[PDB]
DNA sequence: TCGGATGTATATATCTGACACGTGCCTGGAGACTAGGGAGTAATCCCCTTGGCGGTTAAAACGCGGGGGACAGCGCGTACGTGCGTTTAAGCGGTGCTAGAGCT
DNA sequence: AGCTCTAGCACCGCTTAAACGCACGTACGCGCTGTCCCCCGCGTTTTAACCGCCAAGGGGATTACTCCCTAGTCTCCAGGCACGTGTCAGATATATACATCCGA
């Protein structure tokens, strides 16, 4: 289809939560969208390897959590894992 | 008349080009080089305007990064003038040569 | 047929790149060495880019084709598509 | 009433889109419901980190619009984002201002 | 209990060895390396063939994807020979049942 | 029923087209795998196997050895400019390194 | 329990590695620099290997875990399976 | 007086011997303890397969040998025969490891 | 030392095209329900990792002489930087087309 | 296979500032030298790596069984994405502070 899907709106919403007074150029937004897609591909890519290495058939939070710990550096991983686990905890508990 | 000593303007140019984001290579000459190379792989190829810019952005970033590695090895030889052996060593230690 | 376009990259252009790279003084031979290095780099990137274009049976090299070539060569470029 | 999975998790990034991409990307035969929620949170967190450092760089340059320069500065100044994006080139990002002490005048 | 069958290219690597050097043998360590090499090259070509199919939003990996992955991953003349060998195998195979 | 004949034998290949086909599916590289894909891939893998084994066998004879060992594989992969590029990021266990000394280190008269 | 084992890698062992690397003369300061470099290398590889072991809920680090860690680290090791 | 080889003569002989052979240069036991020591900081009471320790050693020795080659080149580039810590630091910096 | 030249920094004002905001709408996410087998549990086994003893014997550590190379200091020249007049062609605006990317 | 109509290609004309050739000085390449130190090669001392055999126990691999979780399917609807919009952020233009460099 003609319609192109991009994380623009979501990146913008995060920007508003971080710096509501600050805007973002279309060029900077293109970089951010490509950045999100690259990091997404890395985590999903490593998550697939983890499942295959264990001959598993489904990607779970453990694979994502492990991929994050492998791909992201020390502090980013620890902080990202806290955010990820919190989001999964709230999602399942809120129901 | 007044004249700046050797390297005085070079240091100013370094600050200028590090503070500036624009492409340092002329767009049209670089585009012709891309065309000259592409025609060897396949005749009558076409390039999107964004594709030519993408090649230039990567090429300039690659060369700038290489010059930094080159400058570091030049300094290691206690020299300030970069020489072809510096580029060769950088590329060799980087594993691309 | 385009030919001898490598010499089209002006001497100051190589200087500007070196200046951005922090090079204070540039030997007169760096210009030919830099042209040769860029020639090899572009040949490698264009070869893969054209290969993606040919595989897609297209005649126009798309910007995504260059990004994929750069991505394969471990030099992923952000800003030209996902 | 339908409530998007992102709002349930308290996230902005679309859990639905992440779930669709995980399934359509053929990363595995199956995709647990927890995977897109966890992944969306990680992507949203890393997005906030980049935007925060980029926004600070924008404010430091007395600018209120993030441009590629601010993104490059943020990525290279952070000791960890530079490690994650060490192999990454940013369009129009330029380079960090840096001159070796050996080059400065006596 | 009995050990679970683990597949390996050992006998196939050996048959190829008998063709290039009928008198030459190969140690278990060298065979393990050759098996690792075959598996790694397999994953690399298959991995690139996957990306190619996804980039063109194709659902099926065909000889076109494999041929292109080979041209991308294998350097210089190795690609030409590999493409020729792959083409010869597929063309002759198509003549069979 | 016709006599079962392996796809490898039909293609004139030693490498198992069936195994390559199974692995292409089990690895989830794509939703579908064309019957021509494993034949082409098996031929490429068989060719590259022959290329290294040919050079490795030559290195073995040059060392007066009849069995290929990791040393012969490393010497072959590193002496060939193209194999060294394909396996530049690859480390071979017990393979060692090429016997090369920088000329500047050698004594002078 | 285990401690200071980094100093257990003898000075000749580093020399032998340097000799294989073709180094004809080795300054005495290289030994401490080499140990530090090796320590961070092992830390990066072991961290990833242990991460695979933990994900598999296993208690023993297997050769596959090491190969996958190395493979992810960008250097592939042939001869240990995979 | 006893016979003595000139400085660097035995070094060249050592280079040839170690470049000709494929034997591992680090002692297995000291390296094995070092591996578990580093591992002990990530998870207590871990176990290591015998082949896992060997795999780490093969990679570690190959990495250091390759680094020493890059280190020798930058030392030679500075017109020096003796490698110095700045040579390793530069090689690693140019390799993008720092 | 040091004062003069003088590039960069900063404040003000005009402008504008870019992005911040609104809209229509439609498609793909959300809700609902199912099958069914992947994942999880439990019980078992056994093999291979951890640990110890013994001893030896090769390898490591230690001291030393000394030599050759690390490199501080110097010469000096020619190479590279700075400056200028020249002029080149890159960049821009505009017009023509139509191959061929995109979609059905 | 067919249609569309995008935008890549080609060309002209003008601008002007980047590119160039050249003048010419001294910054810096590096050949040469002194030297002293620290690294080498060797003998000696010694220590803990290695071999080898035995323990044992745990955790990895396996089987059996289960079930609850995900993929498929369906409905639904308002979230998100092209289109529309405009106003105000930073480019452009000007004024003008203030540090640094060089020649004396």
């Amino acid at each position: 289809k003609s319609r192109k899907e991009s994380y623009a709106i979501y990146v913008y919403k995060v920007l508003k939560q971080v710096h509501p007074d600050t805007g973002i150029s279309s060029k900077a937004m293109s970089i951010m969208n490509s950045f999100v897609n690259d990091v997404f591909e890395r985590i999903a890519g490593e998550a697939s390897r983890l499942a295959h290495y264990n001959k598993r058939s489904t990607i779970t939070s453990r694979e994502i959590q492990t991929a994050v710990r492998l791909l992201l550096p020390g502090e980013l991983a620890k902080h990202a894992v806290s955010e990820g686990t919190k989001a999964v905890t709230k999602y399942t508990s809120a129901k | 008349p007044h004249r700046y000593r050797p390297g005085t303007v070079a240091l100013r140019e370094i600050r200028r080009y590090q503070k500036s984001t624009e492409l340092l290579i002329r767009k049209l000459p670089f585009q012709r080089l891309v065309r000259e190379i592409a025609q060897d792989f396949k005749t009558d190829l076409r390039f999107q305007s964004s594709a030519v810019m993408a090649l230039q952005e990567a090429s300039e970033a690659y060369l700038v990064a290489l010059f930094e590695d080159t400058n570091l090895c030049a300094i290691h030889a206690k020299r300030v003038t970069i020489m072809p052996k510096d580029i060769q060593l950088a590329r060799r230690i980087r594993g691309e040569r | 047929v385009l030919r001898d376009n490598i010499q089209g990259i002006t001497k100051p252009a190589i200087r500007r790149l070196a200046r951005r790279g922090g090079v204070k003084r540039i030997s007169g031979l760096i210009y030919e060495e830099t042209r040769g290095v860029l020639k090899v780099f572009l040949e490698n990137v264009i070869r893969d880019a054209v290969t993606y274009t040919e595989h897609a049976k297209r005649k126009t090299v798309t910007a995504m084709d260059v990004v994929y070539a750069l991505k394969r060569q471990g030099r992923t470029l952000y800003g030209f598509g996902g | 009433k339908a409530k998007t999975r992102s709002s349930r998790a308290g996230l902005q990034f679309p859990v639905g889109r992440v779930h669709r991409l995980l399934r359509k990307g053929n990363y595995a035969e199956r995709v647990g419901a927890g995977a897109p929620v966890y992944l969306a949170a990680v992507l949203e967190y890393l997005t906030a980190e980049i935007l925060e450092l980029a926004g600070n760089a924008a404010r430091d340059n007395k600018k209120t619009r993030i441009i590629p320069r601010h993104l490059q500065l943020a990525v290279r100044n952070d000791e960890e984002l530079n490690k994650l994006l060490g192999r990454v080139t940013i369009a129009q990002g330029g380079v960090l201002p840096n001159i070796q002490s050996v080059l400065l005048p006596k």
